[PDB]
């Protein structure tokens, strides 16, 4: 498993931001959930991101990423995936 | 060593330690994801 321990590592963070972008305990028993909403909030109100060179939001942007491309679904609870497969979508 | 210039940045904030995924982690999905149009995400067009 040499890069199968890295590609199963990111699924657990996929797993704590889909339950956070959903979740509203302000001190959820999930160590990772209570981090996902600052993570969410601090990029739901920024003035960086990618273009000027945010190091968060291109955090959330790889991540959103890799399950935007399997992704199909038009109410993901997560906000990025559906921004990103409506883009990814249109290629070929 | 570098791609600029400039002396020195002009705003910092703490920020930049909420990351939700390690560098190991990070460069896994940098293969797959392969920056298709990485840098447009929040334009979504
Ligand atoms: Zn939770
Ligand atoms: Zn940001
Ligand atoms: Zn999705």
């Amino acid at each position: 498993s040499p890069q199968e321990s890295r590609r199963l590592s990111i699924q657990r963070c996929i797993q704590s931001l889909v339950h956070a972008c959903q979740c509203r305990n302000a001190n959820c028993s999930l160590p990772s959930c209570q981090k996902m909403k600052r993570v969410v909030q601090h990029t739901k109100g920024c003035k960086r991101k990618t273009n000027g060179g945010c190091p968060v939001c291109k955090q959330l942007i790889a991540l959103c990423c890799y399950h935007a491309k399997h992704c199909q679904e038009n109410k993901c609870p997560v906000p990025f995936c559906l921004n990103i497969k409506h883009k990814l979508r249109q290629q070929q | 060593g570098s791609h600029m210039s400039e002396v020195h940045p002009s705003r910092l904030q703490t920020t930049d330690n909420l990351l939700p995924m390690s560098p190991e982690e990070f460069d896994e999905v940098s293969r797959i994801v392969g920056s298709v149009e990485f840098d447009s995400m929040m334009n979504t067009v």
